[PDB]
RNA sequence: UCGUUGUUUUUUUCUG
C-alpha cells in the first residue's frame, strides 16, 4: 500500500480525447507452502521433503489487483511470487501437528525452528545492529579541520521504519580564527552547506529576535548568545522569506534554467519535505521544525561549551537491532518497486499498441521469488547485479555440529562496521551491555567483538503504535510547542516520543 | 581599488580622459596625475551646473 | 556604432546630486558639448603652457594652473581644493 | 599468447573467456568501428566518441583502477582483471 | 536533380541530444506524437523536422531553431537520457546525417540462419519480389539414422547421392533433380528458398575447405 | 581582486553554453557577466555570500 | 613457502637449498633468447634444431 | 584479547618493513658491510 | 510497419488495410488491393526514420519530395524493387516513381 | 598397451 495507485494518461489527438488508466491495488492473500509437480500434480508442504529435494520451503504470494479507467473529452487474485516461511512461524505446516505427528513427519521435537530452507540448505538471518534513527548526538571532530563540534541525527519514517535522509550542522572554525564561530546547516538535495538563520528565515522566522527566542532558554548565560551573534550577524542579508527560500534552491542542485519563479516553490518543497521527514512532510507544520532546529542547535552549543559530555556513540541505548522482519521488508520493498516499474513499463508497451493486458503476463513472479531466493542463499543483501557495495555474510548456513551451537547461532548479532581501520572503540565490551548481550561470548581473530550473542534473557522490541501514548499524554495536560515562551516556559518538562519533540509539560512527576 | 576612477573616488572614467590625452598631441608623455585632476575638476563643474 | 558619449557618467552625476531629477536627449547632448568644450580648453591650456616652458610633458600641476587661468577667482578656487582633495586621495590610497 | 590468458573450465566441457579475452575481442571490435566510420558518415562527433570509447577500453585492459573514473565490468556486474591488478596486490605475481 | 536542395544558414539548425538506448525510435514516435497532440494550443512543439538513423544509435536530431523547442521535444521522456548532451552540426555536416549511405546470382553467398548457417551457397534465383533469394547449398543429410534439427548437433557435409539415399533411405522428376522432404537436390547441392535476411553476400574469406572443394 | 571564471553558464541572447563568464568583483560589491560570443555585459551587486549562480539568477531574472 | 620463510632461509645463507627450493620442487622452466635483442621470441623447434 | 589481536597484525608489518629494507647487506671479504650497490655502510661490521 | 515505397510512409498493415496509405491511396490503392499489392508498395525493410510534424517549410522533407504529402514516419531508404506492373501503372498515372535506395 | 587428465570466482565460518 506504500505505492496504492499506478495512474497513465493518454489526451490522444489525431480528436481530443483523455484517457487515464489506473491500476489498483488491493488485498494480499497468502497460503500455506505447495509444490507444483512438474507432472502438473501439487500437495501441501511439509520442510523435511525439502531438506531432502534440495527444495525451498515457501509459500506463493496472492495480491489483489484492480484495473479501473477514467476517460473524458475536454482485478484478481495474481500470483506475485514464493516468500520463504520461516520454521515453526505462524504460518509454517510445523506450528500446528502435535508432538505425535513429528515423529511421523520425521521432525525432532526439540529442534526450535527459527531458520529457513533454500535449495535444501538451512539458512539463518544473522541479525544486524544499525545506529537509532530520529536522534540527535554531537561528535567532536580532529585537530586539523575548521568543524569541531556536529551534532548530526537521522530521519527516518515511522511507518515503514526506512531510512529516509539526514541533516549535519558544522560548528566551523577554531577558537578566535575566521573570526565568530560561523555555524553553517547542510541540507538534504543541496550543494553547499548553508548559514543557519539563513534556514531559519526560510523557514518562516524572519526576525532575529524570534530566533533567538527559540534557539535560546537562559537570558543570564551570555556567552552562548555572543558566541552564535557572528552567525546573526552575517544573515542580515536576507530579510524576508521569499529572498531566503530562493538563496536556498540557488544552490538547490538542481540544473540550470529554474529560475528564481520556480526557484523560491522548489525551496518550499525541500523544506516541506526532505527535511526532518520523520515530524511531517506537509505545509502548516514548519514551527515544529522551527522548535526542533532550536533545540538541537542548542543541544549542539551546549556540548560546544563543555557544560554536557559530548555524546557516547558506544552507548548501547542509542544502539538498534534489526531481526528478519525488518530486513525482509527493505529487501521485498526493493523488489516490490522493480516489479511495479515493470508492470508500469509492460502497461506503456502493450496500451499503445491497445490491447487488453491478461494481467498475467504482465506479471512476472520470477522477480521476487527469484530476489529472495538469491539474497537469502548468497547472502548478498540486495539486487543481484548490484553485488558489490552490498551487505555481505547478512544470512549464513546454520551450523548443526553441536545443540548448543545451533542454540547460539540463533541468537547471534552482528555490527557491519568493517575492518578498514581498526580501531577499539566498537569492540570493547561497554558498561550498557550488562544483562543485553554475553559478556563472555565473542569469536577470535579480526571479528573479536564486533559479533555479540544475545544474553539468557534479551528480548527485542517489534515496535508498537504510538497513537494511544498520544491520546494519553494529551489527557495529561501535554502543552503543545504553539505555547511555548522562553521566559514563561524556562521551567516546563519537553517531551519526546520515538525521537521527535510534540509539547510540553510543567509537571512531570505525576505524568 | 581596481579601477582608477574608484581609487580617486570619483564618478568620471579617469582611463577615458586618459585614453583621449595620449590621442591628443598636446605633450609627448601624459603623466599618471593629471588625469585624475582634470577628472575631478569636471566633476566638480558639472555638479555646479547641474 | 561605438560613438562614445558621457551620458551615463552625467546620469550618475546627476543621481548623486538630484536623484530623483530625470533629463532629455537633448539636455545630454548640451552638456556633452559643455564638457568636451571644458576639455579641450583645459588641455590646450596645458599644453600652451607646456609649450612656453618648453617642457615636454604633462602633470597635474599644469591642470592646476590652467583651471586657475580659466575659470575666475571663486570658482578656480573651490576647483583647485577639489583637485587637490581627489589627487592626495588618489596618491595616498 | 593463450598461455597467459587461459581458457577457464566452468564445469567440464564448456569453458569461459578469461577476462582478457573478452577485453582484447572488445578492443578488436571498436578498432573495426573506427575503419568503418571514415568510409560514411563521420559527421566528427560519432568519430569522437567512438575514439574516446577505444581508448576506454584499452585503457581498462591494460589498467582497470583509474581515479575519478567509472570502473569496466563484465555482465556479472564484478569489475574487470586488469594486467596492473594482476600484478600488484599479495596475490599479485611479484609476491604470490 | 537532388542538388538543387543543398542546405544553407537559411535551414533552420539540428541538434543531437542522447537518448536511451535501444529506446531511440520510440523518442522518435514520442516527438511525433506529443507535436501532433499540442498542434493549435498556446504551448505547440516548435520543430519542423525530426529523424534518427541506424549508425548513429542513441543520437536524436530535430529540425529547429532555438534550443528551447528542442528542450520542449524532449522534455517529459524517460525513454531519454534527462543530461542536455546536445551538440550543433555544420552546414556540410547536415546532408551527412541525412545521407542513407550488390546481391548477384551467380556470387557465392554464405548462411547465418537455420540449421545449415555457416555454409558457403551460390545464388539460384531472386524472387521477383526481391524477398526470398534461392541457394545452392550442400545438403547434411544422416540418411535417415536419426529420424524421430538445431544449429549445434549438425554431422559432417557431403553432397546428395541418389543411390546412397535409395540404399540406406522419395520421387524423381527430373534427370538429376530429386525432391526429398520438400528440399530440391540438383546435381548434388542443395536447392531451397531462403530470406534474404537469412544471408549476406559481402564480408567472406574464403576457408580452407571450401578452396579444396570449390 | 579580479577573478576570471570561464563557467559553463548558457547565454540566452547568443544561446552559446560555456560562453558565460562570471567574474567576480568583491572590492565595491561588484558583479559582472561576461560573455565570449556575443560579448554582453551584467552588472550587479554582490555581498559577501554572492556566487556565480547568484549572479546568473539575477541575470535571468532581468532577461525576463 | 611464504616471504618470511625466504628471508629465514637467506638469514643462514642457504643458497642453494633456496635456489632450488623454488625452481626444481616447483615450476621449473627452461626459455630461448636471443643474444642481440635480448628478447624471448626465439622460435626454437628442437626436432628441427 | 582485542590488544592481542590488533597488536599482532602491526608488528607483522613492521617486521615486513625492516626485512625489506636489510636484506641485502652482506659482510663481505674485506671486513666492510656493503649493500648491493657495494655502498659502504660501516667499515667493520659492529665496528669488532 | 511497412513503408509506402511512392510517399516513404511506414504504417502498420492494419492501417493499409482499413484506411490505405494517407498520402498514396489515391495512385496506389493500398486499402482496396490485394496483399500482394499492398506489400510490393509497402515494403517491411526501411532505413531513416523521420519523424514530421511541419510540411510547408519541412528542409527534410522537402529533400523526400514529402513536402505536399502529411508529415509522419518516413523511411529515407527503402529497398527491393517495386514489380514491374506498380512501376507501369505509376507511370502510366503521370506519377514519377523514383527509388529511395539510389 | 604403456599412457592417463579434473575449474574458476568470490563470500563465509573456523584453526595456530
Ligand atoms: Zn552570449
Ligand atoms: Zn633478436
Ligand atoms: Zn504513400
Amino acid at each position: 500500500w506504500e505505492e496504492p495507485r499506478l495512474i497513465l494518461d493518454q489526451p490522444a489527438q489525431h480528436d481530443n480525447i483523455n484517457k487515464r488508466y489506473e491500476i489498483r491495488f488491493g488485498k494480499i492473500y497468502l497460503s500455506r507452502p505447495t509444490m507444483t509437480e512438474a507432472d502438473g500434480t501439487t500437495h501441501a508442504m511439509f520442510p523435511q521433503e525439502a531438506r531432502l529435494r534440495n527444495l525451498t520451503y515457501s509459500s506463493p504470494v496472492y495480491l489483489d489487483m484492480e484495473k479501473s479507467m477514467f476517460t473524458s473529452i475536454d482485478g484478481n487474485k495474481v500470483h506475485i511470487g514464493k516468500v520463504p516461511i520461516m520454521l515453526r512461524s505462524k504460518f509454517c505446516s510445523l506450528r500446528t501437528l502435535d508432538e505425535v505427528d513429528l515423529y511421523k513427519m520425521k521432525e525432532c521435537p526439540y529442534d526450535m525452528g527459527g531458520y529457513f530452507v533454500i535449495n535444501g540448505s538451512e539458512k539463518v538471518l544473522i541479525a544486524q545492529e544499525r545506529s537509532a534513527a530520529n536522534i540527535v548526538q554531537v561528535f567532536k571532530k580532529a585537530a586539523p579541520s575548521p568543524i569541531s563540534h556536529v551534532a548530526e541525527i537521522r530521519s527516518a519514517l515511522e511507518k515503514g521504519s526506512r531510512l529516509i535522509s539526514t541533516m549535519q550542522i558544522k560548528l566551523y572554525g577554531r577558537e578566535d580564527k575566521g573570526t565568530g564561530r560561523t555555524i553553517k546547516a547542510t541540507l538534504p538535495y543541496v550543494k553547499q552547506d548553508i548559514p543557519i538563520v539563513i534556514v531559519f528565515r526560510a523557514l518562516g522566522v524572519v526576525p532575529d529576535g524570534e530566533i533567538l527566542q527559540h534557539i535560546c532558554y537562559d537570558e543570564n548565560d551570555w556567552q552562548m548568545l555572543e558566541m552564535l551573534k557572528p552567525c546573526i550577524e552575517e544573515g542580515f542579508v536576507i530579510q524576508d522569506k521569499e529572498v531566503a527560500l530562493d538563496f536556498i534552491g540557488r544552490r538547490g542542485s538542481a540544473a540550470l534554467g529554474i529560475r528564481r519563479e520556480k526557484r523560491i516553490q522548489y525551496a518550499k518543497d525541500i523544506l516541506q519535505k526532505e527535511l526532518l521527514p520523520h515530524i511531517t512532510q506537509e505545509e502548516g507544520f514548519e514551527t515544529r521544525k522551527t522548535f526542533f532546529l532550536g533545540y538541537m542547535v542548542n543541544r549542539l552549543l551546549l556540548c560546544a561549551l563543555e557544560r554536557k559530555d559530548q555524546d557516547d556513540r558506544d552507548h548501547f541505548g542509542k544502539k538498534r537491532l534489526d531481526l528478519a522482519g525488518p530486513l525482509l521488508a527493505n529487501l521485498f520493498r526493493i523488489l516490490f518497486r522493480k516489479l511495479t516499474r515493470e508492470i508500469y513499463r509492460y502497461m506503456q508497451r502493450c496500451i499503445e499498441t491497445d490491447r487488453d493486458f491478461n494481467l498475467n503476463l504482465a506479471v512476472k513472479s520470477t522477480t521476487i521469488t527469484s530476489g529472495l531466493k538469491y539474497s537469502l542463499a548468497t547472502g548478498n543483501w540486495g539486487e543481484q547485479k548490484k553485488a558489490m557495495s552490498s551487505r555481505a555474510g547478512v544470512s549464513q548456513v546454520l551450523n548443526r555440529y553441536t545443540y548448543s551451537s545451533t542454540l547460539s547461532h540463533l541468537r547471534r548479532t552482528n555490527t557491519p562496521i568493517g575492518r578498514d581501520g581498526k580501531l577499539a572503540k566498537p569492540r570493547q565490551l561497554h558498561n550498557t551491555h550488562w544483562g543485553l548481550v554475553c559478556p563472555a561470548e565473542t569469536p577470535e581473530g579480526q571479528a573479536c567483538g564486533l559479533v555479540k550473542n544475545l544474553s539468557l534473557l534479551s528480548g527485542i522490541s517489534i515496535g508498537s503504535p504510538s497513537e494511544p501514548i498520544i491520546n494519553f499524554l494529551e489527557e495529561w495536560g501535554m502543552e503543545p510547542l504553539e505555547d511555548y515562551d522562553p521566559a514563561q516556559h524556562t521551567k516546563s518538562t519537553r517531551i519526546f516520543v520515538n525521537g521527535v519533540w510534540t509539547g510540553i509539560h510543567r509537571d512531570p512527576s505525576m505524568l | 581599488a581596481k579601477t582608477r576612477s574608484s581609487r580617486a573616488g570619483l564618478q568620471f572614467p579617469v582611463g577615458r580622459v586618459h585614453r583621449l590625452l595620449r590621442k591628443g598631441n598636446y605633450s609627448e608623455r601624459v603623466g599618471a596625475g593629471a588625469p585624475v585632476y582634470l577628472a575631478a575638476v569636471l566633476e566638480y563643474l558639472t555638479a555646479e551646473i547641474l | 556604432s561605438r560613438k562614445e558619449s558621457y551620458s551615463i557618467y552625467v546620469y550618475k552625476v546627476l543621481k548623486q546630486v538630484h536623484p530623483d531629477t530625470g533629463i532629455s536627449s537633448k539636455a545630454m547632448g548640451i552638456m556633452n558639448s559643455f564638457v568636451n568644450d571644458i576639455f579641450e580648453r583645459i588641455a590646450g591650456e596645458a599644453s600652451r603652457l607646456a609649450h612656453y616652458n618648453k617642457r615636454s610633458t604633462i602633470t597635474s600641476r599644469e591642470i592646476q594652473t590652467a583651471v586657475r587661468l580659466l575659470l575666475p577667482g571663486e570658482l578656480a578656487k573651490h576647483a583647485v581644493s577639489e583637485g587637490t582633495k581627489a589627487v592626495t586621495k588618489y596618491t595616498s590610497a | 599468447p593463450p598461455q597467459v590468458r587461459p581458457s577457464i573450465a566452468m564445469d567440464e566441457t564448456t569453458q569461459g573467456q578469461d577476462d582478457l579475452t573478452h577485453k582484447l575481442s572488445d578492443i578488436l571490435k571498436a578498432n573495426i568501428n573506427v575503419q568503418k566510420l571514415e568510409m560514411d558518415g563521420s559527421p566528427q562527433h560519432i568519430i569522437n566518441e567512438v575514439e574516446q570509447l577505444l581508448q576506454f577500453h584499452v585503457a581498462t585492459y591494460m589498467d582497470n583502477d583509474i581515479a575519478g573514473q567509472p570502473q569496466a565490468l563484465q555482465k556479472s556486474g564484478r569489475p574487470v582483471k586488469a594486467i596492473r591488478a594482476r600484478l600488484k596486490g599479495k596475490e599479485g605475481r611479484l609476491r604470490g | 536533380p537532388q542538388r538543387l536542395l543543398i542546405p544553407t544558414v537559411d535551414d533552420p539548425g539540428i541538434w543531437g541530444v542522447k537518448v536511451r538506448l535501444g529506446k531511440e525510435k520510440d523518442v522518435v514516435r514520442q516527438i511525433l506524437k506529443k507535436k501532433l497532440a499540442r498542434e493549435g494550443t498556446k504551448n505547440p512543439l516548435e520543430i519542423y523536422s525530426a529523424f534518427q538513423r541506424d549508425s548513429f544509435k542513441g543520437h536524436v536530431y530535430i529540425e529547429a531553431r532555438k534550443a528551447e523547442a528542442i528542450n520542449d521535444a524532449l522534455k517529459g521522456n524517460v525513454n531519454v537520457f534527462s543530461n542536455n548532451s546536445k551538440f550543433l552540426v555544420g552546414i556540410v555536416e547536415y546532408k551527412d546525417l541525412l545521407r542513407p549511405v550488390k546481391l548477384t546470382r551467380g556470387s557465392y553467398v554464405r548462411v547465418k540462419n537455420g540449421k545449415f548457417k555457416g555454409d558457403l551457397a551460390q545464388v539460384d534465383e531472386v524472387l521477383e519480389n526481391g524477398l526470398e533469394a534461392r541457394l545452392k547449398l550442400v545438403p547434411r543429410l544422416d540418411y535417415g539414422k536419426d529420424l524421430s534439427y538445431t544449429s549445434k548437433f549438425r554431422p559432417a557435409q557431403r553432397l546428395f547421392s541418389e543411390a546412397e539415399a535409395r540404399v540406406h533411405e522419395i520421387r524423381r522428376d527430373r534427370d538429376g533433380f530429386v525432391t526429398y522432404g520438400g528440399e530440391e537436390y540438383y546435381e548434388g547441392f542443395l536447392y531451397k528458398t531462403f530470406r534474404l535476411q537469412n544471408l549476406i553476400v559481402n564480408s567472406i574469406n574464403p576457408t580452407l575447405n571450401e578452396l579444396s572443394l570449390f | 581582486i579580479k577573478q576570471k571564471l570561464e563557467t559553463q553558464f548558457t547565454c540566452l541572447f547568443c544561446n552559446h553554453d560555456n560562453s558565460v563568464v562570471c567574474t567576480l568583483d568583491k572590492k565595491n560589491s561588484i558583479g559582472l557577466l561576461e560573455c565570449k560570443k556575443c560579448n554582453l555585459s551584467f552588472q550587479a551587486p554582490i555581498n559577501s555570500l554572492s556566487q556565480p549562480i547568484d549572479i546568473y539568477s539575477d541575470w535571468i531574472d532581468a532577461c525576463e | 613457502f611464504g616471504e618470511m620463510e625466504r628471508d629465514c632461509m637467506i638469514a643462514h645463507g642457504a643458497a642453494g637449498f633456496l635456489k632450488e627450493r623454488l625452481m626444481e620442487a616447483s615450476d621449473a622452466f627452461r626459455v630461448h633468447v636471443c643474444g642481440i635483442c635480448g628478447l624471448m621470441s626465439v622460435i626454437a623447434n628442437l626436432k628441427k634444431n | 584479547l582485542i590488544d592481542t589481536a590488533v597488536k599482532t597484525a602491526e608488528t607483522g608489518y613492521i617486521q615486513r618493513r625492516l626485512v625489506k629494507a636489510l636484506e641485502d647487506i652482506m659482510v663481505h671479504y674485506d671486513g666492510t658491510t656493503r649493500n648491493s650497490l657495494g655502498d659502504i655502510i660501516q667499515f667493520l661490521y659492529g665496528e669488532d | 510497419e511497412r513503408a509506402c515505397m511512392l510517399c516513404g510512409i511506414v504504417l502498420p498493415g492494419r492501417v493499409f488495410m482499413q484506411n490505405g496509405c494517407p498520402n498514396c491511396d489515391s495512385v496506389l490503392n493500398l486499402r482496396d488491393s490485394d496483399q500482394a499489392t499492398v506489400n510490393e508498395c509497402t515494403s517491411s525493410s526501411f532505413e531513416g526514420l523521420v519523424a514530421v510534424g511541419d510540411n510547408e517549410h519541412s528542409w527534410v522533407a522537402k529533400w523526400l519530395r514529402v513536402d505536399r504529402f502529411q508529415p509522419g514516419l518516413y523511411a529515407v531508404r527503402v529497398d527491393g524493387r517495386l514489380p514491374s506492373d506498380i512501376v507501369a501503372a505509376l507511370e502510366q498515372y503521370g506519377v514519377y516513381y523514383r527509388p529511395r535506395d539510389g
